[PDB]
């Protein structure tokens, strides 16, 4: 169950302290495509990199534009979560 | 759920 | 231990069958900070929202602005 | 792993 988070700062250079980051995961393998025949990638799996370059702190937009660099060919490396 | 914004290749 | 994975199409029409989201997630807390004190929140923790917005498929370049709008309050929904 | 793309705030 989620959590209200609120943070209110004592003078305008203070920081939060919060170091924010983030991930693109796998949220859904299409049925008898071609992810699912492979076998290798999972729903839930989160995406380390992407044709060679990885993709943490990646926007989904720059991703997108990194999928469509290789016509035809998509590496991956993925992890479970 | 889907979300327009979403990634599907 | 990280798997490699290689998918090729037989057609630039065809997909992947691959559907992506993006997640903001709590990477580490700063010790003694004002979220470490003021705050139920943990490393590790997933953003849901940041000032009522949805942050999933968000960029932190565009949170980072979303954040900055409300100057000196900071509201957020966390999951562990 | 700091990243300098990270959003520190």
């Amino acid at each position: 169950k989620p959590t209200k988070v609120t943070l209110v700062k004592s003078a305008k250079n203070e920081e939060y302290g919060l170091r924010l980051a983030s991930h693109i995961f796998v949220k859904e393998i299409s049925q008898d495509s071609l992810a699912a025949r492979d076998g290798n990638i999972q729903e839930g799996d989160v995406v380390l990199k992407i044709n060679g370059t990885v993709t943490e702190n990646m926007s989904l937009t720059d991703a997108k534009t990194l999928i469509e660099r290789s016509k035809g060919k998509l590496k991956m490396v993925v992890q479970r979560d | 759920r889907p979300r327009p914004d979403d990634l599907e290749i």
